RNA sequence: CGCUCGCCGGAAGACCAAGGGUUCCUGUCCAACGUUAAUCGGGGCAGGGUGAGUCGACCCCUAAGGCGAGGCCGAAAGGCGUAGUCGAUGGGAAACAGGUUAAUAUUCCUGUACUUGGUGUUACUGCGAAGGGGGGACGGAGAAGGCUAUGUUGGCCGGGCGACGGUUGUCCCGGUUUAAGCGUGUAGGCUGGUUUUCCAGGCAAAUCCGGAAAAUCAAGGCUGAGGCGUGAUGACGAGGCACUACGGUGCUGAAGCAACAAAUGCCCUGCUUCCAGGAAAAGCCUCUAAGCAUCAGGUAACAUCAAAUCGUACCCCAAACCGACACAGGUGGUCAGGUAGAGAAUACCAAGGCGCUUGAGAGAACUCGGGUGAAGGAACUAGGCAAAAUGGUGCCGUAACUUCGGGAGAAGGCACGCUGAUAUGUAGGUGAGGUCCCUCGCGGAUGGAGCUGAAAUCAGUCGAAGAUACCAGCUGGCUGCAACUGUUUAUUAAAAACACAGCACUGUGCAAACACGAAAGUGGACGUAUACGGUGUGACGCCUGCCCGGUGCCGGAAGGUUAAUU
RNA sequence: GAGGACCGAACCGACUAAUGUUGAAAAAUUAGCGGAUGACUUGUGGCUGGGGGUGAAAGGCCAAUCAAACCGGGAGAUAGC
């Protein structure tokens, strides 16, 4: 059992593209920005509870983050993880 | 038998090769083998501390029972082999128990050859007694130096040792050398020589052959500057001075045994 | 022509990385060293 | 964007590892960067993009080597190393085909699979390791056979009837594809099998391995490419049809066979043969010990659950890596079509990729890279430097000398294209139907249809020339040096120098001499005088003379002299 | 079906010439050249450290540096020039 507590932190937010878009509207799939150290389970545990969608299968991959300039200074965005989470047919989010 | 090479190449011509139609074909007997890595010469502080050693052939290591303690149980000889490892040829045994080992193959021992070890084996060529027990005047080989130690002294082909006396707890030994040398009675030999006697009589023909057997090229030192060695230098081919290791030592006479502990064993030195 | 630099990460690491210089009492010196320099970055440890 | 032209094509194509790190895709901008302009970019800015039980890493296991509790050694720092623990470049489970994005795909979707482990039932049941045994597990070269990838031709299906003479035909163009998995067990490779009794071996035990003695049977087992069947009533498929936001989308869809040739890939970790004699450890199989006893545990079937995490974009013979540059340099692995060809050479092409980020004129000297040259032909020059020349296959033929192998492709010379006949295509290769047999199958024998196909001879014929291009030895005579193949001054020296097999002297009795090291130790060597070190000489042939006064080395020890000490 | 065998691509070299010499390149390009089953060549990783290594030996090589590497220190060495 994975503590509500955890759940409630692993979710980040929805993730907005045209990808993201097709993935829903052709394999029932959504698309989720989630904590970095989260894992599959975790979030099929987190969209389950939270959402009240029945998972089939997560999908996991890491963005790694951007060099950008800002006014001659150089930074580095973050590295994140995206998950494509594949919902049960007849489910709806 | 010592067969020359036709000369149908210039690195041919002058082969000799030892040709022996009763080694063992196969491979050897696995649970006698263990790997054994090369050096290069080098030791642990990974400096070269021998010269011209490097390359050449992989070589597994044949386990050889130079002891020949496993007394009153009668083998017999399955077959004669190659062993990289050294000079001589080897033999894998089978003893009456069921236990396989290898030992140093003696002149004249063939497949279905029966041996024995200890004080009542009988006196036959590779059969181990303590030298109280083998008759003055013997022939003998792969000769213990401390009762139980194991053979140390006659293993290389064609080799063989004298027992010339036998006074006390103690024999005399014609060696190789030419040393007459005393050792402990209780001490081991097996009977006859070494076997495999014609291996001095090999030529190897090219260069190429000393690098399989892992030997590096020799380099003169009075071919070298002054800086690398005592005999360096000289505009053309000069020498003018008295011959010495690359350590500055002198190398044509100087005698470098120093063993008093030892000096007590040596009856008469090799010269 | 084939010049000096021919890059490996794993002998960069092994020859220079951190736990390379924590191995011995001069490697802690070099660490010690650049640390009052103020060095940003004190080892190749990517 | 289009049409044309040219260039690479064993790459200048495609795909990885390494290294790099957003360079990837889309929109937008042209200051600077880009050796020019730039509307374009690997440039600026913004947004997007990397989806795994099966690919890789992590992980289990070890090599060289590293570290190393105690330990041994060393003024200190530290050195070495035992038990161990790390360390791949090596050993260890499992996924394929099709479709899809602007950008990922063996990861998504469709279809069809597979592997390991945890639980829970059912049935049967001796399980148990830090120990034993097996296995894993290993070289070089060479030779075939059986195959596949793949190609070519025919058949089949669809389309065509030609910008200029001809083209309904023995004509032209295109397609003719299909996986893992599961089943079967073939060419081939290896091995005699089974059952009893006994035993100083495998640190104890062992039913396992090893050994010994009988009985009986002779075919039993292990391994194995390919093919065949299924997977697949599926997928894909030339083209056709309809819309286009003219980039491309949506629908449908014929044939989908055979013969021949054929690898450097597979059978093959095989086979034959040679000497220089060819890792380790785990996974895996098996044996028992302590121990546990109708318990645990094991085997099999079924069900169910789990297989996390990190990488995955893009460049990769390069404008993204190493070279300060968008630099004629360097960079390991994999793939390998057509015609000619021995070929991965070479020429022209395919798929695919490119015209090298200044152009426009002109048509002086001179420089660079090439083509041709009257007569002469080394007169050039230090020197034939450079250039010119030779150049293939088959056959004829080939001297001195020689270590009998060579020299030798010595030298020199002849033939060579195309067409027809021999022979509507031969010798040879391959091989269907049919027939016979059978211990009936992926069988044997016969049989030869079909396919493929040199080489030769005779006759004819075109050109100045038939190895026509690219490609592709110049040859001979005397002589110095080094025997030879190798090595070398990275970047002015490749040699006659170094090495070398062979030879000799000499040291070295093993705790070897010797070498690294205040030392412990380590190399020498798990070697032992037919061995190991040092030194000189340098294949081989015939040989290697005299001198021990000097210097050194070896032996001697009666005498002289002589240190600390007393 | 032997061979430090033979011809010859890849691969490894570097004998000659021209060019280039503020290079396309701080050692190359082009035409020729040698080895090409071996004392061969190559990837990954390991080991040897400065009077030290390694050297088929050229005082060669040890990061475009070698008759004693590089970096820091003694250090403002000393300099009848
Ligand atoms: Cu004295
Ligand atoms: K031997
Ligand atoms: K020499
Ligand atoms: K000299
Ligand atoms: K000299
Ligand atoms: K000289
Ligand atoms: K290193
Ligand atoms: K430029
Ligand atoms: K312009
Ligand atoms: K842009
Ligand atoms: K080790
Ligand atoms: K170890
Ligand atoms: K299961
Ligand atoms: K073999
Ligand atoms: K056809
Ligand atoms: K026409
Ligand atoms: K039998
Ligand atoms: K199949
Ligand atoms: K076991
Ligand atoms: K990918
Ligand atoms: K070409
Ligand atoms: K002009
Ligand atoms: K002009
Ligand atoms: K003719
Ligand atoms: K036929
Ligand atoms: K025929
Ligand atoms: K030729
Ligand atoms: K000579
Ligand atoms: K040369
Ligand atoms: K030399
Ligand atoms: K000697
Ligand atoms: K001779
Ligand atoms: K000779
Ligand atoms: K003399
Ligand atoms: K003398
Ligand atoms: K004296
Ligand atoms: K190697
Ligand atoms: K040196
Ligand atoms: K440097
Ligand atoms: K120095
Ligand atoms: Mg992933
Ligand atoms: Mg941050
Ligand atoms: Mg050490
Ligand atoms: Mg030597
Ligand atoms: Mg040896
Ligand atoms: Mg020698
Ligand atoms: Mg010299
Ligand atoms: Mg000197
Ligand atoms: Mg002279
Ligand atoms: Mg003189
Ligand atoms: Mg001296
Ligand atoms: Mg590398
Ligand atoms: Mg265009
Ligand atoms: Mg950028
Ligand atoms: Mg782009
Ligand atoms: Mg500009
Ligand atoms: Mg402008
Ligand atoms: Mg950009
Ligand atoms: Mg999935
Ligand atoms: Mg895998
Ligand atoms: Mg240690
Ligand atoms: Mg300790
Ligand atoms: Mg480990
Ligand atoms: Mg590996
Ligand atoms: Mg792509
Ligand atoms: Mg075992
Ligand atoms: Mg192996
Ligand atoms: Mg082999
Ligand atoms: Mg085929
Ligand atoms: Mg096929
Ligand atoms: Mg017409
Ligand atoms: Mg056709
Ligand atoms: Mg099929
Ligand atoms: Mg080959
Ligand atoms: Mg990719
Ligand atoms: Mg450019
Ligand atoms: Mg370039
Ligand atoms: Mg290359
Ligand atoms: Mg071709
Ligand atoms: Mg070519
Ligand atoms: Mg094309
Ligand atoms: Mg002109
Ligand atoms: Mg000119
Ligand atoms: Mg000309
Ligand atoms: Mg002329
Ligand atoms: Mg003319
Ligand atoms: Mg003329
Ligand atoms: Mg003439
Ligand atoms: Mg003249
Ligand atoms: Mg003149
Ligand atoms: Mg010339
Ligand atoms: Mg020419
Ligand atoms: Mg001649
Ligand atoms: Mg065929
Ligand atoms: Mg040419
Ligand atoms: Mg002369
Ligand atoms: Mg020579
Ligand atoms: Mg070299
Ligand atoms: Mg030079
Ligand atoms: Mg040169
Ligand atoms: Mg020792
Ligand atoms: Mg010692
Ligand atoms: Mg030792
Ligand atoms: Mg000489
Ligand atoms: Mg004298
Ligand atoms: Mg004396
Ligand atoms: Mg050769
Ligand atoms: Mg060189
Ligand atoms: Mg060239
Ligand atoms: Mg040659
Ligand atoms: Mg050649
Ligand atoms: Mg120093
Ligand atoms: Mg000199
Ligand atoms: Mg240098
Ligand atoms: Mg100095
Ligand atoms: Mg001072
Ligand atoms: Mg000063």
């Amino acid at each position: 059992m994975i503590r509500e507590e955890r759940l409630l932190k692993v979710l980040r937010a929805p993730h907005v593209s045209e990808k993201a878009s097709t993935a829903m509207e052709k394999s029932n799939t959504i698309v989720l920005k989630v904590a970095k150290d989260a894992t599959k389970a975790e979030i099929k545990a987190a969209v389950q509870k939270l959402f009240e969608v029945e998972v089939e299968v997560v999908n996991t991959l890491v963005v790694k983050g951007k060099v950008k300039r800002h006014g001659q200074r150089i930074g580095r965005r973050s590295d994140w993880k995206k998950a494509y989470v594949t919902l049960k047919e007849g489910q709806n989010l | 038998a010592v067969v020359k090479c036709k000369p149908t190449s210039p690195g041919r011509r002058h082969v000799v090769k030892v040709v022996n139609p009763e080694l063992h074909k196969g491979k050897p007997f696995a649970p006698l083998l263990e790997k054994n890595s090369k050096s290069g010469g080098r030791n642990n502080n990974g400096r070269i501390t021998t010269r011209h050693i490097g390359g050449g052939h992989k070589q597994a290591y044949r386990i050889v029972d130079f002891k020949r303690n496993k007394d009153g149980i009668p083998a017999v000889v399955e077959r004669l082999e190659y062993d990289p490892n050294r000079s001589a040829n080897i033999a894998l045994v089978l003893y009456k128990d069921g236990e396989r080992r290898y030992i140093l193959a003696p002149k004249g021992l063939k497949a279905g050859d029966q041996i024995q070890s200890g004080v009542d084996a009988a006196i036959k060529p590779g059969n181990t007694l303590p030298m109280r027990n083998i008759p003055v005047g013997s022939t003998v080989h792969n000769v213990e130096m401390k009762p139980g130690k194991g053979g140390q002294l006659a293993r290389s082909a064609g080799t063989y040792v004298q027992i010339v006396a036998r006074d006390g707890a103690y024999v005399t030994l014609r060696l190789r050398s030419g040393e007459m040398r005393k050792v402990e009675a209780d001490c081991r030999a097996t009977l006859g020589e070494v076997g495999n006697a014609e291996h001095m009589l090999r030529v190897l023909g090219k260069a190429g052959a000393a690098r399989w057997r892992g030997v590096r090229p020799t380099v003169r030192g009075t071919a070298m500057n002054p800086v690398d060695h005592p005999h360096g230098g000289g505009e053309g081919r000069n020498f003018g001075k008295h011959p010495v290791t690359p350590w500055g030592v002198q190398t044509k006479g100087k005698k470098t045994r120093s063993n008093k502990r030892t000096d007590k064993f040596i009856v008469r030195r090799r010269s | 022509m084939k010049r000096t630099f021919q890059p490996s990460v794993l002998k960069r690491n092994r020859s220079h990385g951190f736990r390379a210089r924590m191995a011995t009492k001069n490697g802690r010196q070099v660490l010690a060293r650049r640390r009052a320099k103020g060095r940003a970055r004190l080892t190749v440890s990517k």
